[PDB]
Formats: structure tokens, C-alpha cells, sequence
RNA sequence: GGGGAGGUUUGGCACCUCGAUGUCGGCUCGUCGCAUCCUGGGGCUGAAGAAGGUCCCAAGGGUUGGGCUGUUCGCCCAUUAAAGCGGCACGCGAGCUGGGUUCAGAACGUCGUGAGACAGUUCGGUCUCUAUCCGCCACGGGCGCAGGAGGCUUGAGGGGGGCUCUUCCUAGUACGAGAGGACCGGAAGGGACGCACCUCUGGUUUCCCAGCUGUCCCUCCAGGGGCAUAAGCUGGGUAGCCAUGUGCGGAAGGGAUAACCGCUGAAAGCAUCUAAGCGGGAAGCCCGCCCCAAGAUGAGGCCUCCCACGGCGUCAAGCCGGUAAGGACCCGGGAAGACUACCCGGUGGAUGGGCCGGGGGUGUAAGCGCCGCGAGGCGUUGAGCCGACCGGUCCCAAUCGUCCGAGGUCU
RNA sequence: ACCGGAGCGCUGUCUCGGCGAGGGACCCGGUGAAAUUGAACUGGCCGUGAAGAUGCGGCCUACCCGUGGCAGGACGAAAAGA
RNA sequence: GUGCAAGAGCACUCAGGCGCGCGGGAGAACCCUCGCCAAGGAACUCUGCAAGUUGGCCCCGUAACUUCGGGAGAAGGGGUGC
RNA sequence: CAGUGGAGGCCCGAACCGGUGGGGGAUGCAAACCCCUCGGAUGAGCUGGGGCUAGGAGUGAAAAGCUAACCGAGCCCGGAGA
RNA sequence: GGUGAAAAGAACCCCGGGAGGGGAGUGAAAUAGAGCCUGAAACCGUGGGCUUACAAGCAGUCACGGCCCCGCAAGGGGUUGU
């Protein structure tokens, strides 16, 4: 569960490092942000000369948590880290070639993008 | 009536019985009925079971691997009607039921921890290749 | 209008098709009709099964004219299942096939006197800075002169749970006619060993 | 509340043991023993479990009952003398019936708790 | 002698009424099967013993 | 320019309260008003559509998280369907708080010769275990309910609930030059909230299992105990209780209405929704769903079981007794419980305790053998130990017994 | 151990609470206080009244008695308002 | 006395001395003292108040600034048993 | 420069002295206590015993602090039935 | 502060560990029996009469009625239903 002051590791190569969360983008009020949810978030920490400095303020796409995912076929997924990929207002990934894991939840909720340059999808 | 818990066990046909004996504490390989886009492969999953929760029918267990410098962890139903066959692939001296303990170790580390289950290798290869000649003639 | 009493039993989970079902199991052994109730005798229509065996000896009560005069082996317990008519003798799981939905009734576990944290999912004191009595109290209850009284209803601790609890709508999956079981979709009132009735929602 | 569970106590744990076991070491030590009744419906299926424990004769046995009563002649005495009369008996090593006196001026229940014969 | 006191003399009246509950109810007593003698039951009761 | 309503502002007055009515802000818990922020319904629009504007109707529910300040307020960040305003002693300190303000300490600016002073700043600064009544939450005891008793129920009357978004099909169709982009009808997935629940996931699980340090003991080795919390520490954990987990809910629908839209139609040859009459029309009203419920003293109904008098009072009400159905005691208990109550069982018995089996936890006990100088390792071994769960088995214990309970008034 | 601002670490401070331990609370036996107290047979609303009513008016509701609980009222206690 | 780098510290323990002059049950809310907690990790709040983290010794290493003593236990690390 | 040396209102830390923050207590164990935390700890140190200074007076590293449990002028008796 | 005229201060038996009582006895009187004359009130109790569990209260008053009691009745007393 990716909530408010959240950091999460920097999936893509937008050249950020780290971005906390800042508010999801669920409903009008959602307490937590999981694998597939679009978060508003601040670069905390940003690789010299990216295409994203500290301190832009950006959307990105929760791809790994640290919480287990339930599948409905009865299993579940969890990874080491919490980790988001930057990506677009009109929601395309604004880095290219995103690394590390990725949940199948981001294929069923649209995209197709990440899971495509996703090294592997779990 | 007086039944109660059989009646639950009863409601279990369910059961699946191929699946092999795995202890904790060393590597296997489930081929897992996935859902691509619409289709239906078998992705693998191959890592150390870090925890067997026995409760008889949905008793449960967990692998852990490094998938691309990420740890994963993947919870599996003992007898999910998705697990398409369970490869053993290797025999490990857990010495504890629950071993999460690994987690911050994760390298070679693990390695000098999970030495191979001598003895359980040698039964395997043993009563396994063992009993082939026992199907042949 | 079906009804039929039953246990719960227990619950574990099922896989259909290809995913997981989360299932409470009631037992609804054979409900011997045990009355019926008219709209000229009674002035409402509806039917009272009898639900476990009972021994003949611990019926010595005015009860066995009851059962007698309708030629029932002695249950223990019985409930009317209002509005509803059958025939035979007995209502069985029958009634019921996978995919109708039921409304489980039940009696929730009893937590006694019970916290208004607990009772209400009050807020409660704070853990931390300010004082240390009033961790989880109410708080306020009330204003000052006027009303100078405190509301009927205000939520206050004290006995809570173990009480009639409906649960609407849940799916009946795979009928068990063979050792009397009726699966659930899990949520069901009360504890393993508790009487239970099951009926048709209202969706439509 | 969540006493939905099983098994009481009064006391807190480092000492109700301790308690449970000087009760069994009386117990073994005087065949009967005078008791709150609460004290002894307790101290009843601690001692069966010794007793039964008894019944079979290892040394591991020996040794584990050895951990609760903490000597050596007593349990010689469990297995020697008390474990034998048991055989062919399956359980209920132990009786308890409660007296009709109370104890005075705390006004406690009384029993009796008895090495069963 | 702080916060909250009560803020009447309660009465004679409503005194003695909140006793209404206070009376006791005499012991339960049963013949053993040995003496004359009156045991509470499933008790055991001196000057009598027990058998079995 | 004029007339009002409200009683949330700033005031005026000085009426209760100076043998005391604790002040701002917050927290907690709210509940009301509507002059409505959202959602529902509508009229006009300088309304193509989409989006808006203004007014009308409508409290049912909802009305986010942060930065700054003691702040309220306000600005700001990120959202939203919307981030409504007021009342309740500017609701709530015998509920918390004590940052603000107005005790004593200290300092700055400042005024004063001075002591000191300042809706000027600044740092510090004791917030009182026990509820009598009313009120409220829950739970019993009594009696009542014109015979007594067991079981099942009617539902007068109350209470709970009531939110809302997004994407898709319709359809890229109506409208539009384009950009844009609908009504209506249908589907799917969410947010928050509510009620249940433990299968899963995730907690705890105070002795269920293991390991480890120091020490002191048993018994020298082995093996084990105490203590290091009220678990010494650590690793892990069943049942139970739980949310982060699982299910379900908001309806549908019927009815009557609001604004409003109308049918027919006078008065008033026409015209008009109205005066007679009628139809449509709201997230709102009444129903419906869920829960409580016959102290509904207006004490309801059903099914069933027990049933005359044995002695005084001259008609009349009663009084005393052993009984009936049946009930109570006492006991073994319980996902029932503060007590009580409730429910099950009480030898015709599995209710508890043991014992057995399973489930489950720990993860290979001890002892012996074997390899190694040794710490150890390996085998016997998934061993040993093993709460609570699902069962079984009369080994122990629910022994035996006591008490109460109608004889049913009058036209 | 001064008062202000910031960051890292860490956390039940918080989201948002849950379980558990014990000492109380609860129940039984012994002992047994206190402030307070005009007397009390002491309900809701809308009025009204010295302008904030259990005690006036009107209407509504309400069988008798307790036990565990909560703090809105008794302009509750305390101190002849600082 | 033993152990810990040392000690009058700490843990356990000799000698010696005590279990604190109301008990018994139960295993509700709530209060106190204490333990643990998924994901998050100051969003709490007047304020990280409180808790937590850190912690002994040994070695490596250590900045602005400085009144040349300091700042230093800066910081950050590695080792520790048998 | 190395050695030796062993200074200091030096450092860490018990006794001892003290009271920083929080919680608890608030008809208390207690008319100032308890717990955790914290400050000093060779000095302007702590401390036993013997002495001297007092009411417009003493004493005061100064708070109008202390001067026998309330000190912007002690307690007692008196003027006094101000 | 107070037995009584006088101690005649209660032998003796009985229940009880005692205390205290019950008889016996003394005295004009012992509810004059030993902190004992008289022995009021608040206050606690036991027995009896009337009364009370759909009811709203400064507790009374006015009326009628029922019950109980004193008197032959006319009457009065107690209680309280409306
Ligand atoms: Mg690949
Ligand atoms: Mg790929
Ligand atoms: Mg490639
Ligand atoms: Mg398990
Ligand atoms: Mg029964
Ligand atoms: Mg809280
Ligand atoms: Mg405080
Ligand atoms: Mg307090
Ligand atoms: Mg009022
Ligand atoms: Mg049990
Ligand atoms: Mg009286
Ligand atoms: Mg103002
Ligand atoms: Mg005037
Ligand atoms: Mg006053
Ligand atoms: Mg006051
Ligand atoms: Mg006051
Ligand atoms: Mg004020
Ligand atoms: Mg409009
Ligand atoms: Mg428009
Ligand atoms: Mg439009
Ligand atoms: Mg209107
Ligand atoms: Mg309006
Ligand atoms: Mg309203
Ligand atoms: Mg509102
Ligand atoms: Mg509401
Ligand atoms: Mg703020
Ligand atoms: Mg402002
Ligand atoms: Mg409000
Ligand atoms: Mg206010
Ligand atoms: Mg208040
Ligand atoms: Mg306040
Ligand atoms: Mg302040
Ligand atoms: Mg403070
Ligand atoms: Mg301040
Ligand atoms: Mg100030
Ligand atoms: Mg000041
Ligand atoms: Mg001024
Ligand atoms: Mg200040
Ligand atoms: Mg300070
Ligand atoms: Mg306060
Ligand atoms: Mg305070
Ligand atoms: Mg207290
Ligand atoms: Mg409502
Ligand atoms: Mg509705
Ligand atoms: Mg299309
Ligand atoms: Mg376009
Ligand atoms: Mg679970
Ligand atoms: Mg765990
Ligand atoms: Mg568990
Ligand atoms: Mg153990
Ligand atoms: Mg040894
Ligand atoms: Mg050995
Ligand atoms: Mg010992
Ligand atoms: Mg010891
Ligand atoms: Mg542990
Ligand atoms: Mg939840
Ligand atoms: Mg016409
Ligand atoms: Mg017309
Ligand atoms: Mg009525
Ligand atoms: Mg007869
Ligand atoms: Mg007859
Ligand atoms: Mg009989
Ligand atoms: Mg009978
Ligand atoms: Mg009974
Ligand atoms: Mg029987
Ligand atoms: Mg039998
Ligand atoms: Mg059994
Ligand atoms: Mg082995
Ligand atoms: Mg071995
Ligand atoms: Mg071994
Ligand atoms: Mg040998
Ligand atoms: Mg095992
Ligand atoms: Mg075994
Ligand atoms: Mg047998
Ligand atoms: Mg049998
Ligand atoms: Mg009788
Ligand atoms: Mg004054
Ligand atoms: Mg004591
Ligand atoms: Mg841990
Ligand atoms: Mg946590
Ligand atoms: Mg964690
Ligand atoms: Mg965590
Ligand atoms: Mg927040
Ligand atoms: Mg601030
Ligand atoms: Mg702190
Ligand atoms: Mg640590
Ligand atoms: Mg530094
Ligand atoms: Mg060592
Ligand atoms: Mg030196
Ligand atoms: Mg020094
Ligand atoms: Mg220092
Ligand atoms: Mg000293
Ligand atoms: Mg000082
Ligand atoms: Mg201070
Ligand atoms: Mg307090
Ligand atoms: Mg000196
Ligand atoms: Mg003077
Ligand atoms: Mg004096
Ligand atoms: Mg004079
Ligand atoms: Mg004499
Ligand atoms: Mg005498
Ligand atoms: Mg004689
Ligand atoms: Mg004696
Ligand atoms: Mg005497
Ligand atoms: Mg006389
Ligand atoms: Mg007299
Ligand atoms: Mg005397
Ligand atoms: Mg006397
Ligand atoms: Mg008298
Ligand atoms: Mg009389
Ligand atoms: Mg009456
Ligand atoms: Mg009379």
C-alpha cells in the first residue's frame, strides 16, 4: 500500500531516483495506492542531467509493492521494494526501457507500454 | 453431524496428489497457468520455498527469487488448479520451518547457509532412478 | 418463498472455472413441516420446520402433542420460514440450486461488554501528547444547557454482538444433496455449530 | 471475551507454574491434598498427564516428568510405587470432590483433590 | 470530597429501596444417603465421610 | 431612493449569575437549521451540442489529504462529485488538551525621575482517583397480563440504512463549419462508509516448539530447573480476537407528492392546468429491505400439554395444604457472560478433565553407535515435544436429593 | 537538561487500529471511609417565569427496584471571585 | 563468589534476611505498567511530546571553524562467540 | 622530537548531591511522593558534630527567596470587645 | 458530676472460650444492675393496622368513597383511592 509521504523506487530511466507520493489518484479519497494506481509525486532524488529534476512535480504508476497483491486465482506476488514508473499526463511512460519486475495487474488496467519494455512481468 | 470437520474435508475433492514433497528451505521450479492477453501459458517460477503453512487442503507456501536485482516472493496454493507440475530442483538443510530470515541475507551468504540436504538428495536419486527399473520389466 | 435451517458448519475455499471462491458451509439437514400457518387460523402464511433430532426422553414436554399431532420425529429446534408453502413433508437443500442467492441469517459472535472504540469504530484519545485517561473514551456526549440532556440512540459501550444478523445476497455455489451441505459465499453470521436460515434475496 | 479460548489462571505465568508443579509434588507426596476447588479442577489434568507420563518407563520420560517435580526420589517413588497401580486404567489417574466447609474468613470453596484408587 | 458528590441526602425512602436486593437466600441443603445428616449437595460433609 | 426578514458580526442596554456560569484554538462525539457546496427534480437563458449562467424545488446522504500560523480565518500544494454556511453557553475542559490569552520569574522595544506600566513583543510557568439525582448506553430482580404450563409467533410503535465517480456499448450517431459532444437505455470497475466473517493474505498468539548468554542449583559428565518482566533474549506459531484480508449492503419496486409539465373546463362565447375532474413528475415523503419490539396495562394470536374441593367463610373476595403439566434449586459446562441473564448437558450421560486419534506447531529429542585431538558432524530421525481446533473413548467428575407449581370469580 | 529552523536514522506519534501480559475495575467472604446533603414522591418538548425550569401552563411520554457503564443537566462539588 | 575491559555498575548468588498483616474467584468495558505488529514512516502535533533508534570494549577513519587546547565518541565503518 | 611526568571550577560513570522532560499520583504511600528520563560528580564539591546572626530585623551567586509545612515583614501573649 | 435508704454489688444452676445473657436471689422499685436517677429529639429496629407496581411529584389541602379501630347510635380516630 503506497500512501502520502511514501517514497518509491524509480522503475524507469526518466532519470529520477526516487519520487514520495504526494496524493493517488483513486477516488476522491483513497487511502492507499497499490500495483497498477497512479500517484502525483515529488522527485526527491535525480540523476544529474535527466529529463526529470528534483523537485518536479509528476504522475507516476505504482509497478511494484512491498505489500502482497492478492490474485483472484487464490496466490499472491510480493517484491522487495515499492517502485513506480513516470509517466505522461495522457498516461504513456515518459522514460523508455523500465526495469526490474512489473505486476500482471498493469496489464489488465492498461499498460501495455510498460509490461512491453518490462523485462519481465510477474 | 458430530462429523463438523469431516463434513469440511469432505467438501474437499479437490485435492491434488502429483505434486511432490518439498521442504522448505530449497529450490523449485512450479510451471503456474498464467493468463497472458487472452491465452493461457505456463510462466515458471523457480526459487527457494520460504514457507509451507500447513493447514491439510489450502495449506499454502511461498518462493523467493531475485527476478533482475528485485527480490519476488510468490504465495501458491498447495493444490491450485493453476500449478501445472512442481519441479524439485535441488535439496537444502533448512534447520527451521519459516525462514524469512533469509531475506536480508539475499547472496552468496545464503548459499554458505542452505548447504544441499545430503540425505534427501540421496533418497530421491536413489528411490527415484531406483524405481524406474521397477517400472521397465 | 424457500427457507430451510442449517448449521454453519465451517468454511474453507473452492476453485471454480479458474479462480478461488471464498465458501462458508451450512448444513440444512431435512426440515420435517411441523405446521403450517394459514391466513384463516393464524391470519399470516408461513411454515414451521424442525431442524435436529431430538431424543424422544428430553421431550417429555406438552411437545410431543405438538410432533404427534403431526406424526413428526421430535427435532430440537423450529422456526417458521414466513410466506412460504411447500408439500412432501420435508424441505431439503433442494431447493436450492448453485447460482440462486440467499440471505444467511445468524446470530454474531458475542463480545460482551463491548468499547466504544470497539462497538462504534470510534476515534478515541490520542496515544501521545495530550492526556493519558482518556486513550479510548467517547469524549464528548453531549452540549451545554440546552438541550442539557443527552440524545436516545447516543452510541455508548456495553453489551454488543450475539445478536440476529441477516447477511443479504450471498451466491449459493455447488449443493451438496448427498451429505446435506449448501455452500456459501463465506460471509455468515455467528460460529461453527450455530443455527442458521437461508432464503431467497431480494434483488429483483 | 476471547475467552473463546481454554484454560484459566490466577497467579502470572512464572508463578502459576510454579504453583502447579508444588501442588503436584504435594500431590505425589501426600496421595491427598486439600484445595480451592478452582485451584485443584486445575492441578487435576496436570498430574494425569504425569501419572500417564509415568505409565510408560524410558528414561526420557523419566527425565521429562523429571522437569516439573524437581526430585529425583519422588519420581523415583512415581514410577516405582504409583505409576504401577494405574495400569489397565486409561486416564483419570485423579479425583477431586468438593467439601462443604468453606475456609473461614476469606470464605474460599473447598475440595479434594485424590490420587484415585 | 472532590468532582462529583452527591447533591441530596438520599432519603430514607429511596435508601432502603435500593436494599430491596440485598436480602440473602438461605443455603441449599440435601439428606445424605449415609446420616440424618444435611450436606449441601455434591458436597461431602464431615461427620459422615463417603464411600467410593 | 424605499420596505423587510434573520439574530451567525461590531455594538447599545446592564435583567439573572461576583458565598465563582473556567476563557481562544484543537481533539473526541456530534446533532439541528437551509439562506444548498455536491448528488436528484425543474423554469428561463444572450440554451446548437458539450460546458456554463440565473432562479425554483429538495436535507436523504456526502462534504479529502497535506504546507504555513496557537490560530479561527486565510494563503498555498495535490485532489474532488463537492471540498457548503450557520445554530447548539461563538455545542462539548465533573470528556482530553493547554499552543493562544490575564498570576509570581526574565528580556527587548516603549512610556515614566521612580516604583512601575504597554489587546506591544519574547522564553518559562501545579488543568482536582470515587456520579447522589435527571439524561444516556447496556444488563437484571419484582409484579402484572381473570386457570396453570411448553413451544411458536403477529407487528402497533420505534430504530438502522440512504453517498458518489470512472471507463465501455449505444455512437463517434443527434447537434456543429470545426473543434468538440449529448438525451434516453444498457454494461463493467472503483472511492469512502456500514454489517457480518477468518477460507485466503497479514497481525497477535505470556510458555505451543525451538535456539542463545550469564549465573545458581539438582548430580561429577550428560541431561535439566530457577532468575535475568510483571515472557531473561532471539527465531517461529494452532485456536481465539482481529484488518491490511473475505462476503455482502446503499437498491429494485409500489404508492402519494414538491417545483414544474400537462388533458378536459368554466366562471369570463375566446383564452386558462383549476375553480368541478384527471395524468406525469424528485437522491426527498409513505411503503418496501435490516434490527428491536405485546409493560401495545389497548399486556394480541396459534399449536399443544396438565385439570374440579381435601377443611374453615351462610350467597361474595379468599385462607391452608399435598399435588398436575411444568418449573427451580444444586452440579458439569459454553465463540453466552462484569454480576446476573442466555444456551447445552447432568450416569437412560460424551458436558467438562484426562487418555487416544487426527489437524497443527516447532524442525531430526534424548540414549546409543559412528567420524573428528577438539568445538562439532552423521545415523537411528521429519525424530522428540506438542494449548485452545475436528473427533473418539465412561478412566475422573456432572452422586444422591430438595423445593415450588393450578383445583381456574361475576352477566 | 536554554529557545527557533532543517535533514538523516528509527519508530504505534499518525493513516488506524489489533492482539496479548499483568495490577485495578467486576463477583464472593472480613474490615469499612469522604466531600456533599432545605426537604423530595426529582421525565421530554414548546411556552413561560428575575431574561437558560424535575417543581408554573399546555401537550407528549412513562409498570415497580436495582447492577455495570458515559459524562449532556442538576446554572453539579470545592474556594463569602484573585 | 562468578561473570562481564574496569567498578561500590549489572545478572545470578553465600552468610544473613524477607514474600511487604485482607483473602478467594472471575478473565467485560475503561485505567495503569508492559510486550508485539502487515504496508507506510512525522502524514501526528503548538513541538518527533512520548516512544523508539544508538549503545561496552578493540581497530580503521574523521570536516568546517578554531582562542590551536578544541570541535572528537565528530561523521562513517569493521571486529566481538566457541 | 621522543620519553617520563600526572595538571585541570577537564571528560565517561556509581556512591553522594540535584531536579531536566514525560507519565503516574491528586479524599495520595506522600501537606511535594513514585517510575522512566535527565544534570553535577577534585569542586564556587557533598557531609556529621560544636557554634554565631531574627522581625523593619537577619540571611540571600538576588527569587522580595529563606527565617519551624501559607513571609511584600515570623510566632506567641498583650493593648483588644482596635 | 448523680445505683440505692443501705452493697444488701446479684451465691448457685443453665448456654457461651469469653462477653453477654436466662433462671434463682437482694431491694419499695433492677427498663435503679454498676459511667447504673430522671432518660426528651435526631437516628436504627421488630410487630401490627390502612396503603402502593399505567404512574407526574414543594408532597399538602378540600370533597366523596373503601378499609381498620373507639362508642349502643348520632359520632370520632387512623389510612388514602379518585
Ligand atoms: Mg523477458
Ligand atoms: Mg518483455
Ligand atoms: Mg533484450
Ligand atoms: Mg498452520
Ligand atoms: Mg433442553
Ligand atoms: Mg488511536
Ligand atoms: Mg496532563
Ligand atoms: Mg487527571
Ligand atoms: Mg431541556
Ligand atoms: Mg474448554
Ligand atoms: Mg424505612
Ligand atoms: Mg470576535
Ligand atoms: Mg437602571
Ligand atoms: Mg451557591
Ligand atoms: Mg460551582
Ligand atoms: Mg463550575
Ligand atoms: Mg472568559
Ligand atoms: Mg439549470
Ligand atoms: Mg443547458
Ligand atoms: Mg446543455
Ligand atoms: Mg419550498
Ligand atoms: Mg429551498
Ligand atoms: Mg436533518
Ligand atoms: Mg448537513
Ligand atoms: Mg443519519
Ligand atoms: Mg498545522
Ligand atoms: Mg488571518
Ligand atoms: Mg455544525
Ligand atoms: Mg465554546
Ligand atoms: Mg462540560
Ligand atoms: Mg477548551
Ligand atoms: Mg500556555
Ligand atoms: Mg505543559
Ligand atoms: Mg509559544
Ligand atoms: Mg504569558
Ligand atoms: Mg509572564
Ligand atoms: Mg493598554
Ligand atoms: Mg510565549
Ligand atoms: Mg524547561
Ligand atoms: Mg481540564
Ligand atoms: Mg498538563
Ligand atoms: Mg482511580
Ligand atoms: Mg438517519
Ligand atoms: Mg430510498
Ligand atoms: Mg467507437
Ligand atoms: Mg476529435
Ligand atoms: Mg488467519
Ligand atoms: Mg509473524
Ligand atoms: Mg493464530
Ligand atoms: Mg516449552
Ligand atoms: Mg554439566
Ligand atoms: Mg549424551
Ligand atoms: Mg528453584
Ligand atoms: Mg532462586
Ligand atoms: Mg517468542
Ligand atoms: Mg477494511
Ligand atoms: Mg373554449
Ligand atoms: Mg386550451
Ligand atoms: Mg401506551
Ligand atoms: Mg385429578
Ligand atoms: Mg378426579
Ligand atoms: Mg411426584
Ligand atoms: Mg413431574
Ligand atoms: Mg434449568
Ligand atoms: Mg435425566
Ligand atoms: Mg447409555
Ligand atoms: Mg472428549
Ligand atoms: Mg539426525
Ligand atoms: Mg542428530
Ligand atoms: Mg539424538
Ligand atoms: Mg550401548
Ligand atoms: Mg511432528
Ligand atoms: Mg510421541
Ligand atoms: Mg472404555
Ligand atoms: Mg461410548
Ligand atoms: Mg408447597
Ligand atoms: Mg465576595
Ligand atoms: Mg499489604
Ligand atoms: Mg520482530
Ligand atoms: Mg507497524
Ligand atoms: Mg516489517
Ligand atoms: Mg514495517
Ligand atoms: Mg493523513
Ligand atoms: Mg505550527
Ligand atoms: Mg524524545
Ligand atoms: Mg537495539
Ligand atoms: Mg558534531
Ligand atoms: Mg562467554
Ligand atoms: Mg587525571
Ligand atoms: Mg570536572
Ligand atoms: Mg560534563
Ligand atoms: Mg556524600
Ligand atoms: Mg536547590
Ligand atoms: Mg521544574
Ligand atoms: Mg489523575
Ligand atoms: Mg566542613
Ligand atoms: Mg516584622
Ligand atoms: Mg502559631
Ligand atoms: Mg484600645
Ligand atoms: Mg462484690
Ligand atoms: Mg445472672
Ligand atoms: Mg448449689
Ligand atoms: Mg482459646
Ligand atoms: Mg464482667
Ligand atoms: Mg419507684
Ligand atoms: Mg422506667
Ligand atoms: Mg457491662
Ligand atoms: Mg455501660
Ligand atoms: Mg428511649
Ligand atoms: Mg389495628
Ligand atoms: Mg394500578
Ligand atoms: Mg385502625
Amino acid at each position: 500500500m503506497i500512501q502520502p509521504q511514501t517514497y518509491l523506487e524509480v522503475a524507469d530511466n526518466t532519470g529520477a531516483r526516487k519520487i514520495m507520493c504526494i496524493r493517488v489518484l483513486k477516488g476522491s479519497n483513497a487511502k492507499y495506492a497499490t500495483v497498477g494506481d497512479v500517484i502525483v509525486a515529488s522527485v526527491k532524488e535525480a540523476i544529474p542531467r535527466g529529463a526529470v529534476k528534483e523537485g518536479d512535480v509528476v504522475k507516476a504508476v505504482v509497478v511494484r509493492t512491498k505489500k502482497e497483491v492478492k490474485r483472484p486465482d487464490g496466490s499472491a506476488i510480493r517484491f522487495d521494494d515499492n517502485a513506480a514508473v513516470i509517466i505522461n499526463n495522457q498516461l504513456e511512460p515518459r522514460g523508455t526501457r523500465v526495469f526490474g519486475p512489473v505486476a500482471r495487474e498493469l496489464r489488465e488496467k492498461g499498460f501495455m507500454k510498460i509490461v512491453s519494455l518490462a523485462p519481465e512481468v510477474l | 453431524m458430530n462429523r463438523g470437520a469431516l463434513i469440511k474435508l469432505v467438501e474437499s475433492r479437490y485435492v491434488r496428489t502429483d505434486l511432490p514433497e518439498f521442504r522448505p528451505g530449497d529450490t523449485v521450479r512450479v510451471s503456474y497457468k498464467v493468463k497472458e492477453g487472452n491465452r493461457t501459458r505456463i510462466q515458471d517460477f523457480e526459487g527457494i520455498v520460504i514457507r509451507i503453512r500447513r493447514n491439510g487442503f489450502n495449506t499454502t507456501f511461498t518462493v523467493r527469487k531475485v527476478s533482475y536485482g528485485v527480490g519476488v516472493e510468490r504465495i501458491f496454493p498447495l493444490h491450485s488448479p493453476l500449478i501445472q507440475k512442481i519441479d524439485i530442483v535441488q535439496r537444502g538443510r533448512a534447520r527451521r520451518a519459516k525462514l524469512y530470515f533469509i531475506r536480508n541475507l539475499s547472496d552468496r551468504e545464503i548459499r554458505r547457509k542452505l548447504r544441499a540436504d545430503r540425505k534427501r538428495i540421496d533418497k530421491d536419486r536413489a528411490a527415484e532412478r531406483a524405481a524406474k527399473e521397477e517400472v521397465q520389466k | 418463498m424457500k427457507g430451510i435451517l442449517g448449521v454453519k458448519v465451517g468454511m474453507t475455499r473452492i476453485f471454480r472455472d479458474d479462480r478461488a471462491v471464498p465458501v462458508t458451509v451450512i448444513l440444512a439437514g431435512p426440515c420435517p413441516v411441523v405446521q403450517r400457518r394459514t391466513p384463516e387460523k393464524d391470519g399470516y402464511t408461513a411454515v414451521q420446520l424442525g431442524f435436529l433430532p431430538q431424543n424422544p426422553k428430553r421431550v417429555n414436554r406438552p411437545l410431543k402433542g405438538h410432533f404427534a399431532k403431526a406424526g413428526v420425529e421430535p427435532v430440537r429446534i423450529l422456526r417458521e420460514i414466513r410466506d412460504f408453502n411447500p408439500e412432501g413433508d420435508t424441505v431439503t437443500v433442494e431447493i436450492f440450486k448453485p447460482g440462486e442467492r440467499v440471505d444467511v441469517t445468524g446470530t454474531s459472535k458475542g463480545r460482551g461488554f463491548a468499547g466504544v472504540m470497539k462497538r462504534w469504530n470510534f476515534a478515541g484519545g490520542p496515544d501521545s501528547h495530550g492526556a493519558h485517561k482518556i486513550h479510548r473514551h467517547p469524549g464528548s456526549i453531549g452540549n451545554r444547557k440546552t438541550p442539557g440532556r443527552v440524545y436516545k440512540g447516543k452510541k455508548m459501550a456495553g453489551h454488543y454482538g450475539a445478536e440476529r444478523v441477516t447477511v443479504m445476497n450471498l451466491e449459493v455455489v455447488d449443493v451438496i444433496p448427498e451429505e446435506n451441505l449448501l455452500l456459501v459465499k463465506g460471509a455468515v453470521p455467528g460460529p461453527n455449530g450455530g443455527l442458521v436460515i437461508v432464503r431467497e434475496t431480494k434483488k429483483a | 471475551r476471547h475467552l473463546k479460548s481454554g484454560r484459566k489462571l490466577n497467579r502470572h505465568s512464572s508463578h502459576r507454574l510454579a504453583l502447579y508443579r508444588n501442588q503436584a509434588k504435594s500431590l505425589l507426596t501426600h496421595g491427598r491434598i486439600t484445595t480451592t476447588v478452582p485451584k485443584a479442577k486445575e492441578l487435576r489434568g496436570f498430574v494425569d498427564h504425569l501419572i500417564h507420563l509415568a505409565k510408560r518407563g524410558d528414561l526420557h520420560a523419566r527425565r521429562l516428568v523429571l522437569r516439573d517435580l524437581q526430585d529425583v526420589k519422588l519420581v523415583r517413588k512415581l514410577f516405582d510405587e504409583i505409576a504401577p497401580r494405574y495400569r489397565d486404567r486409561q486416564g483419570g489417574y485423579t479425583r477431586v470432590l468438593k467439601l462443604a466447609e468453606r475456609r473461614r474468613g476469606d470464605g474460599a470453596p473447598l475440595a479434594l483433590v485424590e490420587l484415585v484408587e | 470530597a472532590k468532582h462529583p458528590v452527591p447533591k441530596k441526602k438520599t432519603s430514607k425512602a429511596r435508601r432502603d429501596a435500593r436494599r430491596s436486593h440485598h436480602a440473602l437466600t438461605p443455603p441449599i441443603l440435601v439428606p445424605c444417603p449415609e446420616c440424618k445428616a444435611m450436606k449441601p449437595p455434591h458436597t461431602v460433609c464431615p461427620e459422615c465421610g463417603y464411600y467410593a
